[PDB]
């Protein structure tokens, strides 16, 4: 069996709890599980890299203050910004951040043409026609990777919402969270915050 | 040894006689319906297998509603917080928490029931008794059909369900059910929102009824505002 | 077109995000549409002429005093009450708005007959038999007004969610959160509110 555990995948099954209704509904599912996995492993660098929980992330970056981010980046050899002259502002980066994100969506959507006009189609979660420089869509078992990025997609996305549940419960960090558990699992868990109060019982 | 294969000619030690239907001819006059017997009034009726689910949680919520009552009404202690008396650490607390026990789970000294113990014992009882009841493990009761949540076979003893009207007993077991977990979301929502149990707060709406209700502790904020 | 923005009128195509499902739905979504408009509208009004918050007026007429809510009415030349303030009372309002209130939604939805005796049907919206004493529903364009009314439904109730979030959050009304906006568009919203921690982090 491709999918051994308790779902499975669109193509084939029924969808046990939710029905599958329309087709939208899978689609964005996968676009869900693209995002949220990208958004788990960048709070989980976050918090290795420079301990700042990344539910409070954009505190750093305001109107009047977006100098902080620069010299967060670990390692980098010179540093974000123009040194003292910290170019890189809030809004500097807000209008660089909604033209980019825009174009990128709307020619992923197709609410505007396609640049690349190379045949690709909009409306597909997995074009394989440019977007796999590297080949690995064309060679190996395809659906067989369908099925391994779908199952990390659900995974991350479930990880996503323990993460802002735990960012509400603990107000710690998932990061934090994850080594006040391992130091100790047995007196460190949802039930003991419970006993404690998550800060507001 | 050698082949017996006697008649047991055993009778049930209680066996309901045939007592019929002691409901109405109608049977779901309340909003909605039961499944299988009209449209759902306002949810989509998610799948066959919801109806089970709901009989599932049903069950299950009305042994929680009735343990939280009874707990609270023979120790005092709100239900959301039994859960800290039996612990990894100091489970003998645990013990002696039902009124009138001859005998504690604790005997009087290091005797005792240890979190890890009760939790190994309940994994190793509730688990296998889930798993008997869905298609997990096996059936170790053929006569019976796993995936039915009215089996009716040996786990009707008394024999009710031959003894009346079936579908009645069904519709009313449904009732109770739906009844049962909607005031478990209620005790729930007021463990939230008054961080005291559920007879505390009956107690606290009979002793004054025109105060104590959501809206008196709304003007209060539920503690938060 | 008809419905140019996010989503479609039931009439007009699939639902992008939830499934159209029983026909009942639109009569629960005008309905629900309607009464937001109200609430939204009454939300506006009184804070606006008195200041009070819409969610704590609930505090002010209660069945040990419901005088404070006499005489608090904008420009109001006649008193809500005799100078006594025993003969208002929070008992007298609602036993006559229960009664009211349950004969309006009863004849709405047929539980006890119509006493209009009218052509307006029950399991209906806006049957128009009688509530429109100006036929500009049939002199005008009767489908474009309905559109405009289920448009002006979506909005009150999306407002009125965010309303009952706001107060939820800054706790300190829908309007005054407005002036607050307008007063400081970029140090007050969301943003900055989360950034105090809605008054709880
Ligand atoms: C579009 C995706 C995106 C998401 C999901 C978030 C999510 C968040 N941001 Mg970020 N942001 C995002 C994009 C961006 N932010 C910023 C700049 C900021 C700032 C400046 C701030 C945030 C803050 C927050 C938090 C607000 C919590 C809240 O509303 O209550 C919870 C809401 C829900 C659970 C609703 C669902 C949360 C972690 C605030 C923060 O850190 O608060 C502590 C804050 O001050 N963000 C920019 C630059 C223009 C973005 C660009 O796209
Ligand atoms: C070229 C020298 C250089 C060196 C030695 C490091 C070293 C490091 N960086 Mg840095 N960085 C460097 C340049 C840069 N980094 C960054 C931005 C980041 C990010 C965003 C992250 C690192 C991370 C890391 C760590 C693991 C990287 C692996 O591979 C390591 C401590 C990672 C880390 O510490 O997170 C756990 C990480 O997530 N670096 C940028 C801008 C894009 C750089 C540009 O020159
Ligand atoms: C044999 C003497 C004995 C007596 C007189 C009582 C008397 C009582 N017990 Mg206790 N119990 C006794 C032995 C035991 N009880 C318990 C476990 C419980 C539970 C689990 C519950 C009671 C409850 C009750 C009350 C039920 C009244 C009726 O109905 C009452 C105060 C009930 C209660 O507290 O109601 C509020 C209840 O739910 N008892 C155990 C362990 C199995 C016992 C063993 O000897
Ligand atoms: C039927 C519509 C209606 C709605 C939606 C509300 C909603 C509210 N009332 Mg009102 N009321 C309504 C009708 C009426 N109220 C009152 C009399 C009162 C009183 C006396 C009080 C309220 C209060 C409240 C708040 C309580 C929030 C709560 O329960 O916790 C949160 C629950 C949710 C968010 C639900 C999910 C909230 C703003 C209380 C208040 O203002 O406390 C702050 C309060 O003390 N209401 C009367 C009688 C005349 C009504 C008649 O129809
Ligand atoms: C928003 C993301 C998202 C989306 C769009 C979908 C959509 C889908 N999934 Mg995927 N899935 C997700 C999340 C999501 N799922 C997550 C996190 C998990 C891990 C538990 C899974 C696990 C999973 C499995 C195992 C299976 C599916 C299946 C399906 C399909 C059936 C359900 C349906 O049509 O209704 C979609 C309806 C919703 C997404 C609404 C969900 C509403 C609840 C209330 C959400 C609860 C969490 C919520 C975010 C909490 C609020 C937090 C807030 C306070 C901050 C559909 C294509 C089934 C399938 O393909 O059948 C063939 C299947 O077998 N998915
Ligand atoms: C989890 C328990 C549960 C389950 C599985 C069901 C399932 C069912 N019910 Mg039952 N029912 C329940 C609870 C439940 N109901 C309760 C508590 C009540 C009393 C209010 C009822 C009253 C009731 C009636 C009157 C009728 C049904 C019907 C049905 C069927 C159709 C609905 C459906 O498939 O969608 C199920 C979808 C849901 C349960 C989703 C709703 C989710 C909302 C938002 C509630 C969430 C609760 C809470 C706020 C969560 C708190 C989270 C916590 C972290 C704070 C199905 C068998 C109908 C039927 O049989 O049709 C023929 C019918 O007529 N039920
Ligand atoms: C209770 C109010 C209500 C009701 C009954 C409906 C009902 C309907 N809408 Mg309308 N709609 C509403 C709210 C509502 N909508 C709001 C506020 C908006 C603006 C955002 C819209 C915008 C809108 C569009 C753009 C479209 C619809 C469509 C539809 C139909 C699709 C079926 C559907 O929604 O399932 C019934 C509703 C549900 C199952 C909703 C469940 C709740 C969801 C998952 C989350 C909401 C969050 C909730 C408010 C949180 C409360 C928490 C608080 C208590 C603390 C149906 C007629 C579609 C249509 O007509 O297609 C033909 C369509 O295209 N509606
Ligand atoms: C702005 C929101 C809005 C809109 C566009 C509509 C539009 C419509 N409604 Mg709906 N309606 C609404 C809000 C709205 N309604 C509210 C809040 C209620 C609850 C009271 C109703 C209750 C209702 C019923 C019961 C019926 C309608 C009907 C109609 C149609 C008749 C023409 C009409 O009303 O002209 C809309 C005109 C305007 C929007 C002009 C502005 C009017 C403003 C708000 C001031 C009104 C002052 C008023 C005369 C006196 C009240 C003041 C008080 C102090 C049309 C589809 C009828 C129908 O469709 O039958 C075929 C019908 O039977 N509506
Ligand atoms: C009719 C829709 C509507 C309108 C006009 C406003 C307008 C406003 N809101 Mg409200 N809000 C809304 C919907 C709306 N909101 C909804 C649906 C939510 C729940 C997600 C909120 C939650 C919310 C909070 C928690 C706060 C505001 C605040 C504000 C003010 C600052 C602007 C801002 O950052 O809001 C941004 C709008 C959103 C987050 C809505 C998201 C809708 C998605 C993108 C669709 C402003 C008066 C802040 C305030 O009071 O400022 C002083 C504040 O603290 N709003
Ligand atoms: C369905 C539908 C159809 C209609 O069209 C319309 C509609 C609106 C009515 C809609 C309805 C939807 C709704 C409202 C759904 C709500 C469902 C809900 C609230 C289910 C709850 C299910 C609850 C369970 C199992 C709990 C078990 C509890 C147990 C073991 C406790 C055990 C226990 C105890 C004894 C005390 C100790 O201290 C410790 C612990 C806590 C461990």
């Amino acid at each position: 069996d491709i999918y051994p555990e308790f779902g499975t995948y669109p193509g084939g099954g029924e969808s046990p709890i939710i029905p599958f209704g329309s087709e939208k509904n899978a689609e964005r599912e996968v676009i869900h599980g693209r995002w949220a996995m990208l958004g788990v492993t960048g709070a989980w660098a976050a918090e290795n890299g420079t301990g700042i929980p990344w539910f409070t992330a954009g505190t750093l970056c305001t109107p009047d203050d977006c100098t902080a981010v620069a010299d967060k980046f670990p390692g980098a050899v010179a540093p974000l910004a123009p040194e003292g002259s910290g170019y890189p502002s809030f809004w500097n980066v807000l209008i660089i951040e909604i033209v980019l994100v825009g174009a990128a969506e709307a020619y992923r959507t197709g609410i505007s043409d396609s640049p690349f006009d190379d045949g690709l189609t909009v409306g597909d979660v997995n074009p394989g026609g440019r977007f796999d420089p590297l080949g690995l869509a064309e060679s190996g078992d395809l659906e067989e990777l369908k099925i391994k990025e779908l199952k990390h997609c659900r995974l991350s996305m479930f990880a996503w919402l323990g993460c802002i549940f735990q960012a509400l419960a603990t107000q710690e960090g998932p990061i934090a969270n994850w080594q006040s558990h391992v130091a100790d699992p047995v007196h460190s868990n949802v039930l003991t915050n419970a006993a404690k109060g998550f800060g507001f019982y | 040894r050698r082949t017996k294969a006697s008649v047991p000619a055993k009778r049930s030690a209680f066996k309901a006689n045939k007592f019929g239907s002691l409901a109405p001819p109608d049977l779901y006059p309340e909003f909605g319906t039961y499944p299988g017997g009209g449209e759902s009034p306002v949810i989509p009726f998610g799948s066959e297998k919801n109806a089970e689910r709901e009989i599932i949680h049903g069950r299950w919520a009305m042994l929680g509603v009735t343990g939280a009552w009874a707990a609270e009404n023979g120790t005092g202690i709100p239900w959301f917080t039994a859960g800290t008396l039996c612990t990894p650490d100091d489970c003998t607390a645990v013990a002696d928490k039902f009124p009138g026990a001859v005998a504690p789970l604790a005997p009087a000294g290091s005797g005792y029931p240890n979190f890890w113990a009760v939790l190994a014992i309940e994994i190793f009882l509730v688990g296998s008794a889930e798993c008997y009841r869905t298609g997990l493990f096996e059936n170790p009761f053929p006569e019976l059909t796993q995936g039915d949540v009215t089996p009716g076979g040996r786990f009707d003893p008394l024999g009710f369900a031959e003894a009346g009207d079936l579908e009645e007993l069904k519709i009313k077991e449904l009732k109770h059910s739906r009844l049962a977990m909607f005031a478990w979301l209620g005790c729930i929502m007021q463990a939230l929102a008054t961080q005291e149990g559920p007879i505390a707060n009956w107690t606290a709406h009979v002793a004054d009824p025109i105060h104590a209700n959501v809206l008196t502790n709304a003007a209060k904020g539920f503690k938060f505002y």
